[PDB]
This record gives C-alpha cells, structure tokens and sequence, in this order.
C-alpha cells in the first residue's frame, strides 16, 4: 500500500507534559535519557531567543542518533525550517566551502510575511497600440503606448500602458479574447487561458477554458508567504524578476554559486528588521542537523567557531560514531568523536546507548508490523538472537526477504525455516569476512 | 442499511494537522479525552476545520513569488499603468567619485587616455597597421578591411545582436567543417529524409515524452529587481542608469514589434524590412505553463485537496446513475457556502437560500443541504458526522423506499476515534 | 444556444492560401 | 546486430518457486546467487520497500556482471536500470555527492498518465496569416473526413509543423493534440495542375471514415532526475543531453517532491523505483559511502546493487585495510550475496552457449580442448579464442573449427601466465621500475 | 534596527575605562584582566589618533580567556562610521581569488574615506493635485498644493514632475519626500487624518542637508576597475583587480585629501585564528603593513609551540618570527572563582534568567572544574527544565538535572575510553553485535 | 550521394542545438566552444535512430581501430572504465602496446 524505508515508525520524542519519556510511544523504545534531552533542546528552540546554541549526539553506530534528529524535526513540527545534511555535502566544486555552510547556516532561518499585491485582471477585449513620430530615431521605441481594455464580472477597465509592461504583456502571447493575470509589484504577467464566453471546440493546441474572474479589476489581495534568508540573499545576489534587460538577461544564463558579500547580508538583515518593525514579518528560527560530522575539515571547524558566534545563528545539531580519532585535514590532532577541542567547549553532548535483547526484539515488532508483516513467536526469537548475534540492521533487512519466501510458498505465515533459507541466501558481514580469510584469490 | 466510508488524509490535511498538533504544546491526550467528552472547544474547532475542509482554515489563492520591491502603491477615461519596480536596498555614492572618476572634465584624462588606449595604440587600426590587416583578410576572407576594428571595439552583446551573414570570399583559408555542412543540410529538411532524421534526435525526444503538456513544479520564493545605485542631485547618474537599464536596442531585441505597427512602417512610411530594428530573439520556453512563475488555483486540486469532497465526487456519480435525491447535513455555514460554489461548479440541481413545497413539487432536483421533512428522500450522507444520537435520530425520521445513510470518516484523526 | 466563435484579427499582414486547385500567396 | 560480452543472457532462467534451472535462459550454474537475485527481482516488482543496499562479491570471471544483466533482463521494460561504474563519480564540474544524488534520481521512473486526442482527415484548405517580418503567425485549416467537416484554429508552432512537412490541399494527414506532432499518410486528390518544383512521390491512400476527433489515454515513464533538469533552470532540456546541469539546488528537489506526491494523490502519475547498479563499488572516496548510508534513508531511493571482486584491502580517502574496501558502516546496510567459482562441466557448457551465440561449429575434441585450457587458464581467454579459431578456419576453407585452428590460436595468442613467463625471463628487454633497458643486441 | 536574539559576547558594550585609562573591576560588561583591557585601550587610541599606520598586534593566550571579548570590546568602543572588518582564517581560501588577492581585499575594505556634500530637499504633505489635458492631450499642465506645520505654497507643474507623478501614484493627505536635481521622489507615508501613518513636516520646505558618507577603499576599486560594476560587491565575483587601477585610486585619494574634499578614516582588521594561514599569507602580511593606507591589524590566537601549514617545522604561536619581529603581543590569563562568577551573573541577567544563591554558587564549582563555557551553556539550558516545573526561579536541581542530561570534554571522554569497542577507532575496527 | 561520418560527429551535432534566433545559440557561438559530458541518453538515441535506418537498408557501420600507444601511463580509473565500456554493443576494436615489464600500474602503490 504504502512506502516504508529504514524510518516512518518514528513519530516523535514520545513524551509526557512534564518531559517524561515513556517506554513505548511514538515507535521509540529506549533511550529514555536521550528523549528527555532532546526534548529539552526542543523547548529551548520553541522558545525563540537563543542563537549559535550547538549539541552533539555522541554513540556508537545502529544506537538512534539520526532518528532522535527525526524525532527533533517532526515534534518541531513543519512550520520550523528544518536542514537535514550529511558532512560531505560541503565540499564543492563551484564555491568554497565556507560559502556552502553559511549558505547552509542562512537556508536554516525562516521568515513568514503577509504581503499585499496590487492586481488587475480580465478578459483582453481591445489590444490597440499607438505608434511614435519617428521610430528609427535611434533612441525611443517603437510605440509609445497601448491601449488595453479588460473586463470582469460587473466591471470594465480601459488602461494605458507604457511599454516596458507591454514588451511582458508581448512575451507572454496574449491576443483577444485570453484572460490574462497583471500584477503590479514587479510588472509580472501570467496569462490563464480562453476565456469561456466563445466556442471552446476550435482550437489545435490543448488550451483550457476558464470563466472571467469575480469582482473588479483593480484589487489588492492579502497573501501569506513563508521564505528563508537565503531566499532573499539569493534573489538579491542574481537578480531576476524585473523587466530591465539585466532581469532578463539573468534568467537566461546558466546559474552558479557565487560567493555573498557580507555587505548584501547586512543589508538584508536590515530590511528584514525594518519588516518585523512594522509588524508585517515574524521570524521562525530553524534547526540545522549535520550527520557524520567527522567528515568535515580542519579548516570547516575553524569557521564553525566563528559562525556560531553570529547573532542571527540557528541551532546546530551534529553526530558521529567515533573514539579517539585523528580530526581530518590534521596529522597528530587526537580529539574525541573527530571534533577538535575548541568545538567541544561549545557544545552540550548527549550519549546514546546500546540496546539489550528484549529491546532488539520489540524494535523488530514495529518494524514487522509497519511493513504489513506477521511472523510467528518462535521466528521472532530466532530473529531477536541473530540480532544479537550479528547485527540490529540485518536482523531488520532480513524481513522482507523472509516475507517474499513466506508469499511464494503461498502462506501469509513468516516461520523459522524461511529466517534459516534467509540465513542460507544472505551474509553478513562477519562471515563474509571469514570467507575472505580462508580464500584463494581474494573470493 | 448504515455504512460508514473511510477516507485518507491528503498532504496539505496533514501537514496543517501537524502544524495544529505542534502548536499547542501536544496536550493531545486533554483534547481526546474532551473529545470523549462531548477553552479547548476553540482548540478542536481548528481541528474539524481541517479535516473538513483545508480552505475553511487557510484559503488557496494565487501561488507566486515573494516580490521584493517597493513599487508606487495606491493607499485606496482611462487608468495609466507604468512600470515603477525598485529595489529597497539602496546603495548611496558621493558625487564626487562620480564626478572625478567616471565623467569627463577639464582636470582629468579620461577622454584623453580611452583614445589613446583606444585608436592610436590600437593594432587593428589600418592607418598605422594596415600589414596585420591584410595578413588577417587573407586568413579569414573579410571583404572589409575594417572588419577587425570594429569587432575589437564594440561589446559582445552588441556584437551578437547586430551580426549579418555577409558573404566571403572563397579565396581564403578558412573553409566549411564536416558538422557545418552536415547541419546545414537540415535547416529546412522535411521529416523521413535520413540526413535529416539522424540529425534531429531531440525534438523526437520532445515529441515522443509528450513535453508540451507537462506542468510546472518548480517556481522561485523570491524576485528581486537589481539593487538601486542612488547619488544626490545628479541627472546624469539617473540619465545613464535608465540608458542602462532600459537600452532600446537590447529590449527592442528580445521581443517583436506589432504587425500593424510593422504595416505602418514598410507600407504608410517606406521604411524597408532591412531597416528594421531587428527583434524576436528571446529564446522560446518549453510549454505555455513555463512562461510564467504565477499559478492559478484550479478547480481541479479543489476536490483533491479534500479527502471527504473526493469521496463525495467519486460516491454521486453512481446515485446519479441510478437516479436518486440525495440531502446533506451540514454544522456551519461556511461549508454550505463552499457546497453552493463547488454545486455550481459542477452545474447541480440543488436549492438556493417554502422548502418542504418545493422538495414535494419539484422532482427535478437533486441534492439538499441543510443545517443542524422529506419522504420520496431514499439516499442520505452525513458529511460533518456527530454521533449524539438526539441529532441523528431527528434527522433520521425527518427524512416509502430503502434508506441508505452513509458517514465519511478520516482515517487518523479525532473522527476514527469518535 | 449555439456559442460564438472568437474573433479572427488579420489587419497589415501577409496571407497564404492553399486551395485545392490553386494557391495564392497575398504580400505587401 | 553486434555480438557482446553478455549477450546470451536475457533472463534470469527461475521457476514459479523461484528455483533455478540448471541450464535455463542462457544462465548455467550458480544456484545460491540466481536464487537470491530472483528475490531480489521480486524486491523489486513489489516496489513496497525502498534503499536497501545489496551486495555481490566474488573471486574474478565468476558471474557478477552476468547476475546484474540477469536481473535487467529479467526487470522488463519501463522499469529504470541505471548502471554506472565507481570512476564516473570524479568528475571537474559535479561534486561527488551531487553526481551520485543525480546517478540515484535516474533510477526512479514516474508513469504519467495523459489524455490526447487524434485527428485525422483530408485537407481542403490551408490559410497562413502572417506579419511582415514573420514572428506572429495564426491561422485557418479545414480538415475534413468522409462524413464531417469542421474549422480548426491553428497557432505558431502548428503553422510551424506544417511548413516544414509540406502539406497542400488533398494530402492525409494525422493530428496529435497533446503532443504536437503532424504526420503525413498521404495524398488521395492527385493534383493535375502540379508545378515542377519536386520529385515527390506521395502515396495514394483512402479517404478516413467515421469520427473526426477521436480521444485516447496515453502512458509515458519519465524519470525523476528528468524533472529536476527541465525545472533547474530557462533551457534544461538542452542539459538533459549535453549534461551541462550543473550542481542543482536544494529547492528544486524539495518542490519537485512535493509536486511528485500531489501527482500521486490524484491520480494523474505513479512512481515506478528501479535498481541503480554499481559496477567495482571499491573504486570510491569514503565521502562517497558516508553520503550513500544516509541517501539509502530517503523516501524516494532505488534498491542498489553494488559488484566488488576484492578483498581485504585498503579503503580510498584513507590510511587502513577493510573487508572488500568498504567501510563497516556501508557493510552493516548491506546483504550480501556471495559468488562461488566454476566446474569443468559448467565451463565446457558456457563455451558451448558462447559458440551457439558466435555462430561457430565446434567440434567434439576442440571443446574438450578448449575445456581443458579454459580449466587451466581464465574461462575468458577461452572464450576469447572461439573467433580467432574460426578465423582462422576460414582461410582453409573450412566451415569447422578443428584442433588444429585452436592449437595455432594458442600458439599465436598468449596467455597471461605465459606473458609473465617470458617477461621474467627477459627483464632487460623490458623497461624496469628503476627505468634501466638494454636496446642493444650486443 | 539590527535583529538579534541573543549572542554570546551580546553582554559586552565596550571597554571599562576611566579617563585615565585605568579599567574598572566591572564596567560595560567586562570583568577582570586589567592588564590586556589597558593594551587594549591604548591600541584604541592609537586607532582613533589617525597619524599611524600598519602596526599589528596579536593577542595571545589559552582558549576560554576572553580574547574575542576583547576584539569585541574595542569594536564596540569604536562605534559607527569608523570600519572594522572581522575575518576568520579560512575565510581566504577561495577557489575565484587568490590567496593575496583576498588579504588585499580584507586589508583595503578596513580603511575608508569621509566625504561631506549637501543637497537640497523638499518635504511635506500633500494637499491637492490637479492634472489638466488638453483636446489633444498633447501637453499637460498641473499644479500642487503641499504643505507644512508652517507653510503652504502652490507649485506650477512642467511635463517631467507630472508624469513622475502619475507614475508612483500619489494622492492627497500623503508625505513626499521631492528631490529636484535626480527626479526621485520617495512617499513617507501618510499623515494623521483619519477624517503608513507619519506626521506632517515642520519647518521650512524646501531644505537644504548635509549627509557624511563614508566609503571605503575596496568599493571605490570595485567602481574604478572597469571589469565589473557595482553589482560585484553584493555579488561577489570582483575577480582579481588589477594593480594600476589601485595605484590611480591612491595617487586619486591622495590629492583629494591635499585638496581638503575628503579625510581618510582607518580602521581595524581583525583576523581571528589567525594560526590557519600559510607561509605565503604570512610572507604577503610582512610586507603588506609598510604601506601607507593600511589599518592596524588586529590577530588573536591560541597555539602553543605548533607546525607552521604550509612548512615542516615548529615556531611559537604557529607564525614565522619575521612576522613576530613587527608585532606587539598582549597576552590574557586564566580565570579566578569570583571573575568566573561574575561572568555567570552577567551571563544570568542578558538571558532573563533569575538564579538561587546556592544555583550559582554549582555553576560557579562546576565552572572552576570543568570549563566557562559548559556553565554559560548550562545556565540556559537549566530554566527549560525550571520551566517544565512551572517555576520562575532556577534552583539547584534544575542545574543538577542538566549536568545529568549534558555532558562536558572530561566526561564523555571517560565514558569513550572504556567503551571504545563500541566506537569506530582509528583504524575502522568496530564491534556492533551484543554478545561475542 | 554516398556520404561518410562517424558517430562523434552525429553525438556533436545532436548536441549542439540547431541553429534559431535565441541569443544563447549564437551567443555561444560567438564564444570558446569548451566541452561538455555528454550524457548516456543522447547516445543511445542516436543509437537507435541509426540502427532503424540500418535496418531499412540505407546506412551501414562501418566499425575500426582504436590504437592506445604505452598504456602503461593511464590511471586505474581509466582501466576500470576500459573494463566497463569493452562490453558494450557498438564498441570497436581496440589495440594496445606497452613496451614494460613488472611495473606499478598508476594511481596504486603496491600493484
Ligand atoms: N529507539 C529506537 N526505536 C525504534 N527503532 C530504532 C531505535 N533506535 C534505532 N532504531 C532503528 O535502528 C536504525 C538505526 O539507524 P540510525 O539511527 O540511522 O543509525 P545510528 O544509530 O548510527 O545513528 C534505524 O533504522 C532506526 O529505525
Ligand atoms: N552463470 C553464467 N551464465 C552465463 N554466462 C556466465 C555465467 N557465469 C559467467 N559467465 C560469463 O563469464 C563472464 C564473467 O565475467 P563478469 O561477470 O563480467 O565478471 P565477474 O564474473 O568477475 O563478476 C561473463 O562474460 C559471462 O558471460
Ligand atoms: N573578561 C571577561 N568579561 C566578560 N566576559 C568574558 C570575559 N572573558 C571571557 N568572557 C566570556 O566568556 C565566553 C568565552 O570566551 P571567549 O572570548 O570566547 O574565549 P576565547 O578568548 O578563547 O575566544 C565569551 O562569551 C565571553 O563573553
């Protein structure tokens, strides 16, 4: 019926309205202590004051750190913009590095603006242009105006146009007889369709018909609008949207990351606040999560330390599956997790833990039961052991496997001699490993 | 005969569902147990206006870019409408770097050193190096000597826009590649020619996948015009940033010029076609839907945004089929407004606002909506179901044949708990 | 009712007519 | 048409049990690893589960690529099989992350449902209206069949399919409204008045009969990446060919999920996953890895199949030695399928399949021969040396291949223990790591 | 005016001194080292002197010692109009430009130039407009009724200001701002009249003003550079200016100031980590600092006795001793009980957070033991779970229910060290499997 | 008229738009003609479209030799995707010459 991939039984923290954690809620079993932190940074992020606030999800693998970041993002809930990322990302072979987390660290923050639009609207009735004196006067156009009359429901509007908004009203390939769409913020015009008051049966080139719009011409229309700052750096950085030459130029050629000034940030941040002053915007900050954190270089973490430090900062939340570990792009740097010192004094770490058998053995009730898969109580046992024999992860990708062995023998029964043909089918990677160790040339 | 449907949530039901759930501080459990038992009434009422109807808690509307401009608005025979989109960011200069650095006058050398850098230690010029221009038109085959002048002095834009395919001679060393003489072959080639059909792969890739009815799926958040560059009490600034933005060669040359227009030059002035400015070079865009970043609110996505309305849609066809008068009930009176426009978008029988002479009087129409007495009424659905059976029970006998009553349920809501 | 058919808005351009026994072509 | 290395291969030779054959569709042999790829395939066709990574591992001329192309064949049409190797990655205008994001989008196919409508009829007349320059273009065309007759509308680009594709007043043609295409049946007036401009030789067909416009429902599969390319920017139709997309946003991919999910609520499109094959998976960065165990956690996400001939050996972008060059992370994600070597019987029936597919008459005793050196040496160069045999057959003028055309094919041919053998022998000739040679004789 | 919801060195508003140059124990936010808070305000007056040039100071010390503090501090201390660009060391490493074209870039953006010019304005709100057509249309005549809290006058239109105003609509009862030289005009808003919402002007109408602006080096050689416009200071892509168009901006520059139309204000670059930064950096820094338009240069690191990048051996601080030659060092020291818990106070008042006794004195004890930094993060994180006990006052459990649910460095690394079979070590080995 | 190309100049040509009144096309044009990676999809297209009008009897294939002189200075990278495109159905016949004997093969340090 539906798509399940390795996630999707988890719902959220699961907790109670003091921050309590159950021990079954929301697909979670376990890490209690874990759940009760994250719920924590989840208040701290529902509050709306704090910047440059970084924690550290610290365990070893298959133990639930990307799906406590999940767990983050869906308690958060959709309005709260949320930057899921793994650490190889950053290297880029258009713009530095730098330039691709701070383009990260300003796509983290949001802004909702209620903005107003000036629109007219009809059916295109007359289309007359006027010509000029002397077209050929080498500077001047062509025309110098048109004539536009549109029509609604109960109203009718003649307009003269300059010709700028015409060479748009042109490029769309308006005629008589179209409803077209002019809004009055940039010169943007979108053209509907035919209108429905002629035949609709004659034409050749599969257009659809709408009826003339309700009201006036002339209207201003409240519309609600959810951007990032990003957004805004990056429809400043490469301008398009105006009816200048440059605006139309620029969406013509191919795009490519640039490197933002800091001057274009400030100057954004202040027309941002000069919204949020007059009570049009409010501000959503956002979560950023960098998975395999210890995939980054010497020089990332360096600028980190500075961009935390920044007063518009979102909350970072990073991970990794490390000891004492050589930090990447240094030779002699032994750090914990991967993550040089002077990180690690910003940062709050949480600790994750192993899971008993009991535990292993529910996890694969739920993953079981979100496939749309029943199994037996022996098979269950079976599976519960090989998990903690081998692996969690096998034991929880030998399922389907199973499941296809149980449907081909025309049962909707999983038993123990489909895990054991499983196990016949499929290794792991300890005895593929000791099959590479007794072997000829190298099988 | 009760039967209750079950419908599923869309995504824009459940992302709003979502955002209702984490906006008031998961006390989910409170609001099913005051669910069970019956200020969290305003709390849920958000929560039955969003299963019923996504557009009852938040109205679809014109889906286009944020406009980051600050236009000439009105604070509210003909209307004038000119283009006056800026930029608010502005980025002030002194006039004194304008006018020391960049303009002209008697205590610098501007002039003097553009022509100097310009036309006397210029290498194409064939006043002083007319042996490199030679040695070039024997190379290339320009039948002009001041060929290479005028491409080194000129920008490339005006360089492109202006191009002519003027002949050259053939007594030059430049001659046709292979691929230009395999493309030139298909400029006008009609189709089942093998030539033309091994050299034209990608419109047979258009036409095959069917690209000229596909939709859009991407728009940008943001359009911004280019950033204002402001200098106080200077004409000449605003004289060369219009000549700039709006230079009428350029913008004459991405788009066409009026076909009466175009009959009054060459016909009612002589003007020739030569002399034309020449136009039509912005480039095509892949479907009529590609044109534009605005989109429409169709009504089409008006009864697929709702689960219960689709379940409707797909549930009268077979009642119409068979020939039936069907009735509503209803709670609010904003879903009886949103029942009249969808009714009238698809062209209904059904009553405007006596009723009970009308329902007996006229069998020629379809479908009643009421508010919270018929007979020949055979089939009944409950669209905003309440289980106080006081309501139902009243609404049951309200309204000779069989009695079919149906329920739409959400699945994973408050309702499949109700 | 039968519905009007749109209005066709040919002034200052050219025309080709290609009929079954002869063809024109109309310039200015 | 041309003869591959895997061309005898079209199946993967399974019962309705899901029990291999022991020679079947082209596959003899490997029961264990045929078995797990037909539950794989059927992984795959029940497209319920999504990013789940499966490996195949074995000794070299083992059957890897043979299994892969088993599985493609087996997959059917419309379904996405996007086989790349590890060094394409690497690439001056893509990062890593970006080309494999780009290589995983390629494998997710969405089947759109759409609805068009055929017209077809003799033309009566043709009216092109048209300005002096020649940009706006509109139009007349009456088109007529046996019983109806009606008036169409034409814009730019119909005026501009029927210019090129000339069509004059008496020829058939056949119309497209959704995709835009305009094909010539015919001609049936047979013009006597006909200017001598071309040699046209149209052919006579019959007047149509029946309805003018005529509806029908049209499917056609897309791909995902596709959608991303036509979307990124003004004319990415030309990129999805010349491959100039570079480095696509974040956002692009976001509104285009989004749009895929709303397509699927309605009905209009269904999404079809496929299987992304990476041939020699150990020829990556371990960037690549930490990239492909968190891009195997999203929703839209192929089921990837990854071939590796190696053992324990040393992991690229770092300083240690792990089981198949991958890392434990990338191997915890993963099931694997392992790959045993080849009998004598098994050899000697995959030369026979070779030589029915090459079209070469073997004989008994040059089988066995070619059994015995393919048992000794690789069963590749064995099967190499089919076609030199018989070209070397041919020039007795011979239709059979005898053991004397293979015995001078061996002779002729080396092998590469034979090569390694002289060269040991010869280190002066040769140019030694030290760069040192000897080019004289004497 | 400059959003922000809470920084981290958000409590420091300056250096505490007296006239004297003498630092308080506790003024504008800083507390303790009163030796670096005096170099650090004879480093200010140099700046704010003028008649120097290219001098570099480094500020050297171990880590959570209060050096972006004090760069923090003597920025706030400048104020406006005076440039202060701040750059990590990784900042430079750009794929577009070289590595001396960015330092070039970061050195000529810190130095700027103070031009004062006066244009005349008009200001008031409108009261009535009348546009006339003629049979034709072919001229147009208008006039304008607009007013102040003092005046009122009538102006006769011409054909420019009436389509300048046709465009933009403006009608009555609005507040326009006209200038006469550029054709702009900029609305307000509108008055109070009820019968946005500005009030009326007062005073003259037709004003003339003076407005200073400062520009720096960088974007008059982005202007002069004929390669690129504006645009590329908020784009970004200068690409490589050339060197003559820099010597004609100096020798410009320089005569401007002989002629009295300009004065040249310097200013301070700061390079944090500045230990990031190769040999070549270091080579082009040496001899970049004889120039005569260039700041005081302001470099803060940590390093002990560290490898130079870009070389194979070791040298104090990470930089070459050429480039400590021309330097003057001031060096910060560790933190008392009581600096510490003054820190935590102030740390405590910028947050909103209102702190037992006995609260403060934990964080003080696990402040001294562990790191500043791990108290100044706990102290926040401790009114959340204050809060989900529906109480105003964070107390001792609060902050002992967080030092539970956070770990610090020491911790985490004692629990890694005896479980590192569970952990992905150096050479990729790792146990996932419960038992065996 | 019989006429002789080869495939490149079919995959160039097809990619290279043809040519209208956009100002990118000539725009490129008027610049450096910098190489692009063509994908697989243009390929197989003209893969199809020349084996259709093979098979009505028009065009025929004309396969040849690709000779790769001291392939001992190519990377590994460059041999597994010599592994790769070897399998193909349209490939040619390619030859190779080394004139070394037990040496390191690039880009490895102990092969
Ligand atoms: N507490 C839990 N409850 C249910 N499933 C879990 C839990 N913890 C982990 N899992 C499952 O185990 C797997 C662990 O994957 P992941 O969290 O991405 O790796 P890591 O633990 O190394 O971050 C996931 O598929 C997740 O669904
Ligand atoms: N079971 C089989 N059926 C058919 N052909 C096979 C089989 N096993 C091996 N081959 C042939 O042997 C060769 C094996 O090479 P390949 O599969 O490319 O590499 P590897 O075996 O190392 O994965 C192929 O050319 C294939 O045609
Ligand atoms: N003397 C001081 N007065 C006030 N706050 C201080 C002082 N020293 C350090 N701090 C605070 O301690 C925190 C960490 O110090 P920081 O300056 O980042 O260390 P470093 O000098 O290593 O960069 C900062 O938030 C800073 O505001």
């Amino acid at each position: 019926v539906t798509r399940t991939a390795a996630h999707t039984h988890i719902k959220g923290l699961g907790l109670d309205e003091s921050g309590v954690a159950k021990r079954v809620e929301g697909g979670f079993v376990g890490q209690i202590e874990a759940r009760e932190a994250c719920g924590v940074i989840v208040d701290l992020i529902k509050a709306k004051k704090m910047s440059g606030r970084a924690i550290l999800l610290a365990g070893g693998p298959s133990t639930g750190k990307t799906a406590l970041a999940l767990a983050i993002s869906q308690e958060l809930g959709p309005k709260v913009p949320f930057c899921p990322l793994v650490g190889s990302e950053l290297y880029s072979v258009e713009v530095k590095k730098t330039e691709t987390l701070m383009e990260n660290f300003r796509r983290a923050i949001g802004l909702r603006i209620k903005e107003t639009k000036e629109v007219y609207e009809g059916e295109v009735t007359e289309l007359t242009p006027e010509d000029a004196e002397n077209p050929l006067g080498g500077y001047g156009k062509t025309i110098s105006h048109v004539i536009v009359g549109l029509k609604s429901a109960k109203g009718t509007k003649t307009l003269r146009l300059d010709p700028t908004i015409y060479e748009s009203i042109q490029r769309e390939k308006v005629s008589i007889g179209d409803v077209i769409y002019i809004e009055a913020n940039t010169g943007a015009v979108k053209r509907v369709g035919r209108s429905d008051a002629y035949a609709t049966e004659f034409d050749l080139e599969t257009e659809e018909y709408v009826p003339l719009p309700k009201g006036e011409v002339h209207k201003k229309k409240e519309i609600v609008q959810d951007v990032t700052l990003h957004d805004l750096d990056v429809a400043n950085a490469r301008p398009q949207g105006g009816q200048d030459v440059i605006s139309m130029m620029g969406q013509l050629l191919k795009p490519k990351k640039t490197e933002i000034t800091e001057k274009l940030r400030q100057e954004v941040n202040k027309v941002v606040a000069k919204y949020i002053d007059q009570g049009v915007a409010e501000l959503i900050p956002g979560v950023l999560f960098i998975d395999e954190v210890n995939m980054l270089d010497i020089e990332i973490f360096t600028y980190l330390n500075k961009a935390l430090e920044s007063n518009i900062a979102p909350v970072v939340v990073l991970a990794s599956n490390r000891g004492m570990t050589t930090v990447r792009g240094t030779e002699d740097v032994i750090s914990p997790h991967g993550v040089p010192p002077d990180l690690i004094d910003r940062l709050l770490i949480v600790r994750t833990l192993p899971y008993d058998k009991d535990e292993i053995r529910t996890i694969i009730e739920r993953r079981a039961t979100v496939e749309r898969l029943q199994v037996e109580s022996s098979a269950l046992d079976l599976l519960a052991t090989m998990g903690t024999e081998t692996s969690l992860r096998y034991a929880l990708q030998l399922l389907a496997p199973c499941g296809i062995l149980a449907q081909t023998s025309n049962r909707k029964e999983i038993v123990v001699n489909d895990v054991n043909e499983a196990k016949l089918l499929f290794l792991d990677a300890k005895r593929s490993t000791k099959i590479l160790e007794t072997s000829a040339n190298y099988l | 005969i009760e039967i209750d449907v079950l419908c599923d949530l869309t995504q824009r039901q459940a992302k709003l569902y979502q955002v209702l759930k984490s906006q008031i501080s998961t006390n989910y459990d409170a609001i099913e147990n005051a669910a069970t038992n019956d200020n969290l009434i305003n709390a849920v009422m958000q929560f039955r206006k969003v299963c019923n109807h996504p557009d009852l808690f938040e109205r679809a509307d014109v889906d286009s870019p944020f406009s980051f401009t600050t236009f000439g608005k009105t604070t509210s025979k003909f209307t004038d409408l000119i283009y006056s989109s800026r930029n608010p960011i502005k980025y002030s200069l002194p006039r004194l770097i304008y006018e020391d650095l960049i303009l002209p006058n008697y205590n610098n050398d501007v002039d003097i050193a553009n022509k100097l850098k310009n036309v006397k230690f210029n290498i194409f010029n064939p006043s002083t190096n007319y042996e490199l221009c030679l040695f070039l038109s024997k190379l290339t085959g320009e039948p002009s000597l001041n060929e290479f002048f005028r491409v080194s002095t000129t920008p490339l834009l005006k360089r492109v826009i202006e191009r002519t395919n003027g002949p050259k001679n053939t007594d030059s060393l430049s001659f046709k590649t292979i691929t230009q003489e395999l493309l030139e072959v298909t400029r006008n080639a009609p189709s089942e020619g093998v030539m033309a059909s091994l050299l034209n792969v990608e419109k047979h890739a258009y036409e095959r996948e069917y690209l000229n009815c596909i939709q859009r799926g991407y728009h940008p958040n943001v359009s911004a015009p280019p950033v204002t560059i402001e200098v106080l009490g200077s004409s000449h600034v605003t004289n060369s940033i219009n000549n700039e933005l709006f230079d009428p060669l350029i913008s004459q040359a991405l788009s066409d010029i009026p076909a009466i227009t175009q009959y009054n030059m060459h016909v009612k002035k002589g003007i020739p076609v030569e002399d034309f400015p020449k136009t039509g070079l912005f480039p095509e865009p892949l479907n009529k839907n590609f044109s534009s970043n605005i989109s429409m609110p169709s009504m089409d996505r008006f009864i697929t945004e709702s689960a219960k309305l689709r379940k409707l849609d797909e549930l009268l066809v077979k009642l119409k089929s068979e020939g039936h008068r069907v009735l509503i009930y209803f709670q609010m009176t904003k879903m009886m407004d949103l029942m009249e426009e969808y009714l009238t978008y698809r062209q209904y029988n059904h009553i405007r606002l006596d009723l009970v002479h009308d329902w007996q009087t006229n069998p020629e129409i379809f479908v009643f909506l009421l508010s919270t007495n018929l007979t020949a009424a055979d089939t009944v659905i409950f669209y905003d179901s309440d289980w106080n059976p006081t309501i139902d029970s009243q609404a049951m006998d309200r309204a000779t044949r069989q009695v079919t009553v149906y329920r739409l349920l959400v699945r994973g809501t408050i309702e499949e708990r109700m | 009712f039968v519905k009007p058919r749109r209005p066709y808005n040919s002034e200052g351009m050219t025309r080709i007519l290609r009929r079954y026994e002869e063809d024109l072509f109309c310039t200015f | 048409s041309l003869i591959a290395a895997h061309s005898h291969i079209t199946g993967l030779g399974l019962d309705e049990n899901l029990q291999p054959r022991p020679t079947s569709e082209g596959m003899v042999g490997q029961l264990q690893a045929r078995r797990a790829a037909g539950v794989i395939l059927k992984m795959v066709q029940n497209g319920t589960i999504a990013g789940r990574a499966v490996l195949v591992a074995g000794p070299p001329s083992t059957g890897k690529t043979a299994l892969a192309m088993g599985v493609s064949q087996s997959l059917g049409k419309d379904v996405p099989f996007t086989a790349i190797a590890g060094s394409e990655i690497f690439s001056l205008e893509l990062s890593k992350t970006e080309a494999l994001t780009q290589a995983f989008r390629k494998s997710i196919g969405i089947k759109i449902k759409e609805e068009t409508e055929l017209i077809e009829g003799e033309v009566v007349e043709i009216q092109i209206d048209r300005s002096i320059t020649g940009g706006h273009k509109q139009g007349k065309l009456t088109i007529k069949t046996t019983d109806m007759e009606t008036i169409y509308e034409l814009g730019n680009k119909m005026i501009d399919g029927l210019t090129k594709e000339k069509v004059l007043a008496g020829d058939v043609i056949s119309i497209d409204k959704a995709s835009g295409k305009i094909t010539k049946l015919g001609r049936s007036f047979a013009r006597s008045r006909d200017y001598d401009a071309m040699g046209a030789d149209t052919r006579f067909v019959q007047c149509p009969e029946g309805e003018l416009q005529k509806r029908k429902t049209v499917v056609h599969t897309v791909s995902l990446h596709e959608i991303d390319v036509i979307n990124s920017r003004t004319q990415g139709f030309l990129a999805l060919f010349t491959g100039d997309t570079g480095e696509i946003r974040s956002e692009v991919r976001d509104q285009i999920n989004t749009k895929v999910a709303e397509w699927k609520e309605e009905g209009k499109a269904e999404i079809v996953p496929g299987v992304l094959f990476i041939d020699e998976v150990h020829m990556l960065d371990i960037e690549c890895f930490s990239f492909i165990n968190r891009a195997l956690e999203d929703e839209f996400a192929p089921i990837v199949m990854m071939a590796t001939n190696r053992g324990v050996s040393k992991t690229r972008g770092t300083n240690y030695k792990s089981p198949h060059g991958l890392p434990l992370d990338l191997l915890d994600r993963s099931i694997i399928i392992t790959t045993k070597s080849y009998n004598e019987q098994e050899i000697k029936t995959i030369l026979s399949i070779r030589a029915q597919e090459e079209e070469v008459e073997l004989s008994s005793d040059a089988l066995d021969l070619l059994t015995k050196t393919g048992v000794e040496t690789s069963l590749r160069y064995s099967s190499n040396l089919i076609s030199v045999a018989q070209q070397i057959a041919m020039k007795r003028k011979n239709n059979t291949v005898e053991v004397e055309d293979v015995k001078r094919a061996y002779l002729l041919f080396l092998d590469s223990a034979r090569s390694v053998k002289y060269v040991q022998e010869n280190e002066s000739q040769y140019i030694d790591d030290q760069g040192n040679v000897q080019i004289s004789i004497a």
